[PDB]
């Protein structure tokens, strides 16, 4: 039954993305769809009927090399449940949505055939992050790792007609294997210190790893906050961390559910999961966390400020994907896990609204992504409308201010705000600061697409209307999730201690448990304990940046441009975002065809051949 | 059945020597005869070949099928396989069968053509089973006799240059070696390979013109094999044959110079080096490691700068032997599986990425990377076999790409991080200049007349990769089918290397 979750989606992908020719388009999109609604309908059924003792189902042994084992196996505990709900889900409302966004597609010509390809890439992908969050060992998670990695590349660049679509994603495959490359030496000492690259096995000896020095290039460190931090450097590649972050907005260049599916469920949540399924190591490697803590609130700043000033649709959204993911690293950095998680089940739910929402948008506004042409719209797309406005209210975290009222968005970061204050003082500031940019992008998203006078041309502003409803029921089903995943699941993540304790069924060695947390942890206690200052700072961060962007678009709306005239310097950094990809081409890309080059003719060719052919 | 693999060895060439006795004629359909030929003659040897991989014992290290015969000059002919030898028999007669199929299309002197290849065959067969010293060195300098006139008669404008390169540089650094075999003759009483491999050469340090000899007369016998076989894997900075050799080379001899001889490089380091030189081998790793490192850096950033689609793939081999060296010189159980696996790996795909530039090429008659473009909009298949072929170049997990380069990296990071690191950096710079070459050839919009007309591929094109798919999944899903054969012989062989290291 765990099988089939895992496997379906792979063997239905294979008949419809090369057999699609015997059974036709129409079949394999159903063949698809169909597939994952019951993968979806059973992974439900695995998480709601799960009894708190963690499954292990051998597959097939996959490399066996002296002492070494990595097996294809599946590992069933709260952790991997809560995945499983969250891709199947999210993929399952991604493939209904699609039937009706991938409908007729002006970037195919009537001979070109997409339809089949473009689902069975769908369904590959979500096998491939499947097999990342059932891994029971280090080695099979690497295969869902570079499984979503080339997954995503096939569909970032679907449209490969387009030089934009085949530049993002070689640069998204590319960047990601930066990451890679501090996960695999992660793999190479986890290995050599243990034994075993089995999750059990490895937590049973990560008392002695945090007693143990490892020789690694020109000195000793610390075994565990060595291998936490070259693990965490793979975890920031794909939840697009900074420094690692820049391939993330241009995967927008993909067809619009697909950005729903990575940004929300596969790719970035990715990160998350590691270095939550890893805990037990992180929980006795310091000073990672403290690193994982700066990059957190560093990106989750960073990302807030670029999108403050972004015109297209989309980019608007990637952006705050990476400010969110900088709240959940924020969260496990230090020592709250399940606030981490917590957040991300949350996130996957009104994010995936935002990105099929903002798809709708685009979807009726002729293809336009430029916020600069959306006026209006507020009556021309009812439902589109009401689908963002929840999706904002859950994202900027409205509720009732002192209580567990409110949407879900608002539990869930109020957990990582408060875990924060009690955890670092220089995190709790960044994420207040940025939940205040967050509400400010947030509605001006809404105010400049769906308020003020139709904006632009007036042929797709007349033209407009309401999508489908196979279009419109997945965003629905989302909005369920938007307003009561948070109330719902409040208690069991974060709400009460002991609660926690059973749910994810957590010195003694830390195995056995969803999650792990030292005994000298106590963040999550501390923040329960927070002021009430800190309990209600984020509502006043989120009203300011409300009534800012209310005062810049909706009353005044000149203010946006004067202030940028009085502050261009500035400006120009935010739209240019933070010229991190000017710089990389600077340092890395145009460096390395110099050195290949020099190598080649100057290397091989003078110094080399020049000597045999001398000779 | 008791000289199975002197059949084997034999049958190509045999098969060659009846073509062009009783084969006559000129015309097509003297050419259709010759192609079929040499198709039933491949494809009997790959079924003989089968014979021997399942009757094959793993859990026995010591050789197997093994026949001896007396010979000319006090030497012996004897053949057998072990764990470390018997898959690189099976991939020599795998690929001879493809390489066939994949040549139906050429007219130009068809007969002359198979014979050629049937006698490589042969040659290529008998390195991997040889058991004599003399033996082995006969078979590893015969085959550079009809892939010279396979480059020179069949090769592209620069092949007269690049023959007589690839002869002259390779046939440098085995007189060398054969020079070393026979002072090991002379020191053993013997050249019978498993006695040698028991015989203790001595080690102890002596003083050589002006330098002190580190590892006595094992360094001076090791220096001569790495010499040979360095060239022939080929290490930096001696492969700039290759990127001439491979490139110049008929598009069915390209698939043979990467997929087959590459390999008698690293076989030889896993046959003499270790086993006989284990000393000299142990002094020799920190060098062996930073030239491994070196190749991989070095010739990853020279294919990312080339304008021709055959040198990034030729640079590209350089850069995976990079793997097998270091994993070799590890010289612990995960080196040395992973460097055996990546050899085996590396035959797959390296084949099938030389074939993927025989397809346009056959249609376009240029290499150059700038002559294409969007072929993807009137080649379906090829662009998905080509994308294919590409991820498991850049090691992608699930592809027998990945299991090699992972398990390399491994065993040299138990003995340097510092190299491990560098090594390490080859799957970010694979999948640039791996992705980029895809990405220019492929991708994009069919906006150039002289592709407007492009065909996909042909039935038979497609089946040509069908079996080459088949491998590189199964291998990336399922490797135990190889680290089962090889495990307790790579096992045997690290247990003799730190036996022999000095104390
Ligand atoms: C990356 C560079 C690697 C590096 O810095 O190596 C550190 C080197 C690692 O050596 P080790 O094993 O720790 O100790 C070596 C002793 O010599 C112990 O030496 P030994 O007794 O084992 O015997 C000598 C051993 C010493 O070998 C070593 O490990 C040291 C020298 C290795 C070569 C250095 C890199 C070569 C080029 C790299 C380019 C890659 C792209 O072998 C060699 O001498 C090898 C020489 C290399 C031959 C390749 C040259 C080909 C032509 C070019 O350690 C240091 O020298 C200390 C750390 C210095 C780091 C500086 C790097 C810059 C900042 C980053
Ligand atoms: C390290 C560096 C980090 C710096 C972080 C500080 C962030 C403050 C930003 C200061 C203003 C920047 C600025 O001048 O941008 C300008 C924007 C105005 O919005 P717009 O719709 O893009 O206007 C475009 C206009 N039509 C134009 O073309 O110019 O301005 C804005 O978007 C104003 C948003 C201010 C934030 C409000 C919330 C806090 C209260
Ligand atoms: C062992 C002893 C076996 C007996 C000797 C075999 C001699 C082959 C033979 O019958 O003669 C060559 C044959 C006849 O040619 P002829 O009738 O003169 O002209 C019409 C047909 N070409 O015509 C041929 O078949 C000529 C074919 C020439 C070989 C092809 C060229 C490429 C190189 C082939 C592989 C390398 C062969 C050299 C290996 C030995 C090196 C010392
Ligand atoms: C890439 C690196 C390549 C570097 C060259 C490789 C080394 C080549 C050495 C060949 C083998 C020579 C050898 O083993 O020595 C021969 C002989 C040992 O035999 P011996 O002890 O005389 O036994 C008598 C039998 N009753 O004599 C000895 O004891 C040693 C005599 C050494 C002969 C000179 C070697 C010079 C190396 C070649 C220079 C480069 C060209
Ligand atoms: C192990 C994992 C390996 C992953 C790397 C290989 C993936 C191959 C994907 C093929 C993409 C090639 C580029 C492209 O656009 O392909 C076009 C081709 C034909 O598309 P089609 O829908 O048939 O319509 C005809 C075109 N108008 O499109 C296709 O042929 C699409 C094929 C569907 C595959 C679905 C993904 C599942 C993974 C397949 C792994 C094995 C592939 C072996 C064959 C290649
Ligand atoms: C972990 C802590 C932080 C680490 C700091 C490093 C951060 C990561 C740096 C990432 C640099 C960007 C890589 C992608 C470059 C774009 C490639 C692409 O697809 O563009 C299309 C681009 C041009 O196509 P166009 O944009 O369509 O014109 O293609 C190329 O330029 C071909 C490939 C160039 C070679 C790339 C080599 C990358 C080397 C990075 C080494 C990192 C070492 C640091 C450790
Ligand atoms: C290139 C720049 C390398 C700078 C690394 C400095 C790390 C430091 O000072 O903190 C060590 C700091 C304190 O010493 P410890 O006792 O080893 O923890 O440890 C870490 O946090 C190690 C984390 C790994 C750092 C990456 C090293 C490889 C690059
Ligand atoms: C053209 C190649 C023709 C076949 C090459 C020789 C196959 C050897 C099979 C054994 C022959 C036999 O039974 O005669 C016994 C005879 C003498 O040894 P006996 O087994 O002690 O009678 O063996 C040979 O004639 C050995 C011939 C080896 C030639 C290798 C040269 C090319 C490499
Ligand atoms: C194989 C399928 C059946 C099986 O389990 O085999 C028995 C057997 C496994 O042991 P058994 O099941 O105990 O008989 O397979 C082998 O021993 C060989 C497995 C194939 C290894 C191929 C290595 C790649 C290089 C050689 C060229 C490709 C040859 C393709 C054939
Ligand atoms: C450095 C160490 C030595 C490396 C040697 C690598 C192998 C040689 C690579 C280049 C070969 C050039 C082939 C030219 C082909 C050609 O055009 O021929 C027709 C042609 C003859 O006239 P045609 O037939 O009228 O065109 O060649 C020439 O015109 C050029 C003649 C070049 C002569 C080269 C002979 C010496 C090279 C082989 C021996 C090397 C011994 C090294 C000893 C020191 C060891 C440490
Ligand atoms: C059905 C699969 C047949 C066996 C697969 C291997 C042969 C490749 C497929 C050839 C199909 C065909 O009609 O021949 C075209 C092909 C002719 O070349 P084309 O004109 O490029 O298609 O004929 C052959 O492949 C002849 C050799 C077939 C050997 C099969 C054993
Ligand atoms: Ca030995």
């Amino acid at each position: 039954m765990e099988k089939f979750v895992l496997f379906a989606p792979l063997i239905a992908s294979l008949i419809a993305g090369l057999g699609w020719r015997a059974i036709g388009e129409k079949a394999a999109q159903y063949l698809t769809t169909g597939v994952l609604f019951l993968s979806c309908l059973i992974s439900w059924y695995l998480f709601l009927s799960f009894d708190g003792v963690p499954r292990h189902i051998p597959v097939l042994d996959w490399v066996v090399t002296g002492d070494f084992h990595a097996e294809w196996a599946i590992r069933l505990d709260r952790l991997t449940a809560i995945m499983l709900i969250v891709v199947t889900t999210v993929s399952a409302l991604v493939h209904m949505y699609s039937l009706g966004y991938m409908a007729h597609d002006d970037n195919w010509t009537h001979d070109e055939h997409y339809k089949a390809r473009f689902f069975a890439y769908l369904s590959f992908f979500t096998f491939a992050m499947l097999m990342l969050v059932t891994a029971d060992n280090l080695l099979q998670m690497f295969f869902g790792w570079e499984g979503v990695g080339v997954a995503s590349y096939l569909l970032i660049g679907f449209y490969y007609k387009k030089a934009s679509a085949n530049a993002a994603a070689m640069k998204a495959f590319i960047v990601n294997r930066v990451g890679d490359f501090g996960f695999l030496l992660g793999i190479f000492g986890i290995y050599w210190l243990t034994g075993s690259v089995q999750f059990d096995e490895i937590f049973r000896q990560v008392p002695q790893l945090a007693q143990t020095e490892m020789h690694f290039l020109w000195r000793d460190w610390n075994a565990a906050n060595l291998l936490g931090f070259l693990l965490f450097v793979g975890a920031m590649g794909k939840s697009a961390q900074l420094l690692l972050h820049t391939w993330l907005p241009d995967a927008m260049e993909g067809p619009t559910p697909v950005s729903a599916l990575i940004h929300a469920a596969t790719m970035v949540t990715a990160g998350v999961f590691l270095v939550c399924r890893m805990s037990p190591l992180y929980e006795f490697a310091p000073d990672a966390k403290n690193f994982i803590v700066i990059i957190g609130a560093t990106t989750a700043f960073f990302a807030a400020t670029v999108g403050l000033v972004q015109n297209d649709i989309k980019r608007v959204i990637a952006y705050s994907t990476c400010s969110q993911l900088g709240y959940m690293f924020v969260a496990a950095g230090v020592g709250v896990y399940s606030a981490a998680m917590f957040h991300l089940l949350t996130h996957a739910f009104f994010k995936a609204m935002l990105f099929l929402g903002a798809g709708s948008v685009i979807h009726a506004m002729h293809h336009e992504q430029d916020m600069r042409n959306y006026g209006g719209l507020r009556k021309k797309i009812p439902l589109t409308f009401w689908a963002m406005m929840i999706g904002t209210f859950a994202i900027t975290g409205v509720g009732i201010p002192l209580t567990h009222l409110g949407f879900a968005g608002f539990l869930s970061k109020d957990a990582i705000i408060e875990s924060a204050y009690a955890g670092s003082g220089y995190a709790f500031w960044l994420l207040v600061i940025a939940a205040c940019f967050t509400s400010f992008y947030s509605w001006r998203l809404i105010f400049l697409t769906f308020y003020g006078k139709p904006r632009g041309d007036h042929h797709a502003h007349d033209h407009a209307h309401e999508s489908p409803p196979v279009m419109t029921i997945p965003l629905g089903v989302l909005a369920i999730g938007a307003v009561f995943a948070g109330m719902v699941w409040y208690g069991p993540f974060f709400g009460d201690h002991h609660k926690v304790t059973e749910y994810f069924h957590i010195i003694a060695a830390p195995v056995g448990g969803a999650i792990y947390m030292h005994p000298d942890n106590h963040i999550m206690d501390e923040a329960h304990h927070a002021p009430a200052w800190v309990k209600v700072s984020p509502f006043v961060a989120m009203v300011l940046g409300l009534i800012t962007a209310w005062t810049f678009y909706i009353a005044n709306p000149s203010l946006p441009r004067r202030l940028a005239a009085q502050q261009p310097a500035l400006y120009r950094f935010l739209l240019n975002k933070w010229y991190f990809d000017e710089i990389y081409e600077f340092i890395f890309v145009r460096p390395a065809k110099w050195l290949g080059r020099v190598l080649w003719k100057g290397g091989d060719g003078a110094v080399i051949d020049g000597t045999i052919n001398g000779v | 059945m008791t000289n199975l693999l002197s059949i084997i060895t034999f049958l190509p060439i045999v098969a060659a020597i009846i073509m062009a006795l009783f084969l006559r004629g000129q015309d097509e359909a003297a050419a259709r005869n010759a192609k079929w030929l040499a198709l039933l003659t491949t494809t009997a040897t790959f079924v003989i070949s089968l014979f021997v991989l399942f009757r094959f014992d793993p859990a026995n290290t010591g050789f197997q099928f093994v026949e001896d015969h007396a010979w000319i000059m006090g030497l012996r002919y004897k053949m057998g396989v072990d764990g470390i030898s018997v898959l690189f028999v099976l991939l020599t007669t795998f690929m001879m069968p493809l390489t066939i199929l994949s040549t139906w299309q050429v007219q130009d002197k068809v007969k002359e053509y198979m014979i050629a290849f049937l006698v490589l065959e042969g040659l290529m067969i008998g390195v991997f089973t040889a058991l004599d010293l003399v033996l082995f060195y006969l078979f590893f300098e015969a085959g550079l006799i009809p892939m010279f006139l396979i480059i020179g008669i069949w090769g592209g404008k620069d092949r007269i240059y690049a023959s007589f390169k690839f002869f002259l540089y390779t046939f440098l650094g085995s007189v060398l070696m054969l020079v070393a075999m026979i002072a090991m003759y002379r020191m053993a009483g013997t050249t019978d390979i498993p006695t040698l491999l028991t015989f203790d050469f001595p080690s102890e340090n002596f003083r050589l013109l002006g330098m002190t000899v580190v590892g006595g007369m094992q360094m001076l016998l090791f220096l001569a094999f790495f010499a040979s076989f360095a060239v022939k894997m080929p290490m930096w900075p001696v492969h700039t044959w290759l990127p001439d050799a491979h490139v110049q080379a008929p598009t069915a001899g390209s698939v043979l110079l990467a997929a087959v001889l590459l390999k008698m490089g690293g076989y030889g380091f896993l046959r003499f080096s270790l086993p006989m030189f284990p000393v000299a081998s142990g002094v020799a790793q920190p060098y062996v490691f930073w030239l491994s490192a070196i190749a991989i850096v070095y010739t990853s950033l020279v294919a990312l700068a080339q304008s021709d689609m055959k040198k990034v793939i030729a640079y590209s081999s350089v850069a995976h032997m990079g793997y097998v060296t270091m994993g070799v010189f590890a010289a612990n159980q995960i080196g040395v599986d992973g460097a055996i696996f990546q050899m085996l790996s590396h035959g797959f795909i390296s084949g099938a990425l030389f074939l993927c530039v025989g397809v346009i090429y056959d249609r376009m008659h240029t290499r150059e990377i700038d002559a294409y473009g969007g072929l993807v909009n009137r080649m379906p298949a090829y662009a998905a076999v080509f994308m294919f072929f590409t991820m498991a170049n850049v090691g992608l997990p699930g592809t027998s790409g990945f299991v090699g380069e992972f398990l390399t990296l491994m065993g040299v990071f138990r003995v340097d991080t510092w190299v491990a690191l560098v090594a390490t950096s080859g799957v970010i710079l694979s999948a640039a200049y791996a992705l980029w070459l895809y990405r220019r050839v492929t991708l994009g919009q069919l906006i150039k007349e002289s592709l407007k007309s492009i065909t996909d591929m042909t039935p038979r094109e497609r089946w040509v990769f069908i079996p080459l798919i088949a491998m590189t999944l199964i291998l990336g899903v399922y490797p135990r089918l190889v680290t089962d054969v090889t495990g307790p012989a790579v096992a045997a062989l690290v247990q003799d290397y730190n036996q022999s290291q000095p104390a």
